[PDB]
């Protein structure tokens, strides 16, 4: 699917003739399933049928369920996306710590390099030079924590020294919202690959289902940081709409200009292929 | 041909 | 006699009496507005077994029970014809009535012969006697239940009305009266469709949830 | 929670006053939220509300969705306050090879013993004595392949020497149908346990995605072959009608006479708990 | 205004908007029968602030909202007479209308004299001009919420009707639409009384229990 459908209104959803049926008292509209990529329910008054959920699982469409506050609550995870998952589990169990730490280190280097590119586009020479120094100083096992220092200096330089990631302000709320959406898309891509999402490539002690999808989604955070930095003065609703405009906007991949969903799918495919082939090629994404 | 389809308030 | 709207997945068949309950006030008001505007709007489509769409003139819509006029020229004419047929089915009563009419015609004929002017006449028939008697249905003292029952009785007299529909008419009648209305509708064979916002307990009906799911309900 | 709510019939679900409202054509039932533990939807005609999905996200209860085939398709994944089953999958990833070989050998011994006992009920002493000899001769790592040797004896005894599993006939299709139903039930039980069905007990073949449930359902397989042997002359439709009555029929568990669903549930629970606790007790089922 | 029946202990007053719920189906159907038969039956009574009985002609009873025609012979007669009075209040405008009508009558009279057949005419009047223009209230209603608003406008325009009564008309409107109808009734000052079989949640209404006792709600 190419289309992200967001339903914030109370209505009923049915599945008829390979077609999503939106039935409401005011109007009714039918949208084909093949064109639909992601389905987002932003309200608790929406009704749906289990048959349409089964058709969405067969169509491999990500379904997101939000709360009354409109923040995402729980997303649907299919058990078997493809038959290659059961064969990929043995490869994930056969993975090596050198390949995991190497791919994760290269991914963190791509994220820090993207932050230095964002500060370079923002015309900060000292900040991007320091973040570039931390990128050149990144090492295996991360003994210096140059990634966390790059994040602290990045947010502290962008939003001011008094700003912090632990604050309850709408800036951190929008950051966690964009990280939740990108984490949902990357997690759905990991479900398409079939590998276990709970197994991370960095720390084996930390146990989280979103760890792998976060490690894959680390380089794309600065794209959310840019719109969050531009819309920071706007209200949280307009910032959420601008965050929704990221799906409509296109970004330039090394090969050509593509949509965000295609870049995430091809990037995750190259990451899984690189993990199974033990680092044949590392996909690099630049702003 | 719209990428983001919104059924609800148009914000 | 199947009716279909955009909210329904498949066209629902209406046979004898049918109780349709719409739990959503917006879909119910929109459906009733589509019932009054039916000729203008293409959303609500009612078709017979031939799949041919019935005209609004063939559709009979009823909301106010006591405000509707049950006495019409066609209804009273066909009713007088039915009474004439009932009197014609019995030979003895028809013979006696013919005798009395013959006597009255003899008296009036003698009175005409007594006059100086030349007078001519034809006959005094039974339909003219019923029209002179002024036979008509009485809705003045009738209760709402007897009014709806008389409407179900005169629906067979209406030739052009294909289907009768009632809007929120089940709120006045008690459960037993509703059972009598349905049991009488099964004998009358007419097609009646009731639309209520709330479900009635104890009768079979089609329920439309706010989820827009149509389900059969025994109670 | 404790009770596991499963909906096998068409119905609608709502949430009112901390109370789950389940509405079916026959009757309406209201269940407290604290009493429910795991929620499973068997069919595609069930209707649910997103508000009850959000209350389930606050209640941590696991939501399981199934297709028309009854095989579990997708499950609800919350972003925070995850269920304990996701923490229980790590133990399934930690399952030792000795425990898997012990449980697999016990399962094969139970299936072969049930086949020989069924042949004894069919009053064939030589074939049942041979299958019993192969049961007493079964060993770890399966060098003798006594299971594949007892197969041809069991089928050749039941349907005759001319019959085979490779041939295309209504008997083979009926066997695959019964194995599909039992695979759906056992797969639903394994999905209720939370363990990944892609990881199998047999270490040789990872091809099938149901390998865990396919290995757990082996001891109950001959009960299908009995009805298939009695109805073998009937058409495949009549064989499906006869196999559809196994859900209504009651079978004798070691403890007490029970339905097949409860027996498969207790067997699956004992299998999972035994795998996590490294072979405390092995559930044994005999015809 | 107040309404009184044998079931109530004391007559209840109806001021601005009023919602009356009858929990007994027999008392509700018999009450509507007493509403349509009010001229025939003396059981149901209505006493205004002057404590004087009112004829059924002064009571406006409307059950079907969409089935009630806004354009009637009496309504169009009172509207045309009102417009004729407004035009009669200004002598200059009516004089200009008489001049234009005189010009048109002169032109049509000349065309009639040009014809070979004899023609006789009388005159043209302002009432015939209004009836020829087809002046009437707007017949466009998108929903029952707007149609009930037009019924409230025509009811407030009619001086002869002292009360407007709706029977089971609140089931079509949403709670918010009921709030807008109550606020519009309080702004229009007209007396409206509703009769519902069941109670409505969120709004103030008088509940009549099956025990016949009447109790206020909200
Ligand atoms: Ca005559
Ligand atoms: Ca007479």
């Amino acid at each position: 699917g190419w289309r992200t459908v967001v339903v914030n209104i109370h209505s009923k959803l049915s599945y008829k003739n390979n077609h999503l049926i939106f039935r409401n008292s005011y109007k009714t509209e039918m949208i084909h399933l093949s064109e639909i990529d992601i389905l987002l329910l932003e309200t608790t008054d929406i009704v749906l049928t289990t048959m349409l959920v089964k058709r969405l699982v067969d169509e491999n469409i990500l379904v997101i369920f939000c709360d009354d506050k409109r923040l995402p609550t729980a997303f649907l995870t299919p058990y078997y996306a493809r038959h290659d998952s059961s064969l990929q589990i043995a490869r994930q169990i056969a993975w090596k710590e050198n390949v995991k730490c190497e791919v994760w280190t290269a991914i963190i280097a791509q994220k820090i390099l993207n932050q230095s590119y964002y500060l370079g586009e923002c015309s900060f020479f000292e900040k991007s030079q320091s973040i570039m120094e931390l990128y050149h100083g990144l090492e295996r096992f991360d003994p210096s924590n140059r990634e966390g220092h790059s994040a602290r200096i990045y947010f502290n330089t962008l939003f001011g020294n008094d700003f912090t990631r632990e604050s309850d302000n709408d800036i951190n709320a929008a950051l966690d919202y964009g990280y939740t959406l990108l984490l949902s898309m990357f997690a759905r891509e990991v479900v398409v690959c079939g590998c276990m999402t709970q197994i991370g490539l960095k720390h084996a002690n930390q146990f989280n289902q979103f760890n792998l999808a976060s490690d894959i989604m680390e380089p794309f955070r600065p794209i959310i940081d840019r719109i969050v930095y531009q819309n920071r003065h706007n209200n949280f609703v307009k910032i959420k709409k601008e965050l929704f405009s990221i799906f409509s906007e296109t970004y330039l991949y090394n090969g050509k200009e593509m949509y965000l969903s295609n870049i995430v799918s091809d990037y995750t495919k190259k990451v899984i292929k690189a993990l199974n082939q033990l680092g044949e090629e590392i996909p690099e994404f630049r702003i | 041909e719209e990428r983001l389809v919104f059924l609800g308030d148009n914000y | 006699m199947k009716i279909n709207f955009s909210l329904l997945d498949e066209p629902m068949e209406v046979n004898l009496g049918t109780v349709l309950v719409i739990e959503d006030v917006s879909v119910f008001a929109q459906l009733v507005k589509e019932f009054y505007q039916y000729d203008e709007q293409s959303n609500l489509t009612i078709f017979d077994s031939k799949i041919r769409s019935i005209r609004s003139s063939e559709l009979l819509l009823i909301t106010d029970i006591l405000g509707y006029d049950i006495n019409t020229s066609q209804v009273l004419k066909l009713l007088h014809t039915d009474i004439v047929s009932q009197l014609n089915d019995k030979p003895e009563v028809r013979s006696e009535i013919d005798s009395l009419v013959s006597l009255i015609t003899d008296i009036i004929m003698a009175e005409c012969i007594e006059n100086e002017l030349d007078i001519e006449y034809d006959e005094i028939t039974l339909l003219e006697l019923i029209k002179a008697l002024g036979v008509r249905i009485e809705t003045k003292s009738c209760t709402v239940f007897e009014k709806i029952f008389e409407i179900l009785q005169i629906f067979k007299y209406l030739v052009k009305k294909r289907i009768l529909v009632f809007v929120n008419s089940l709120s006045y009648f008690s459960k037993d009266e509703i059972y009598q209305i349905l049991e009488y509708t099964k004998l009358s064979q007419a097609d009646v469709l009731f639309l209520e916002p709330r479900q009635i307990e104890g009768i079979q009906q089609f329920i439309l949830d706010k989820d827009y799911i149509l389900m059969p309900y025994n109670n």
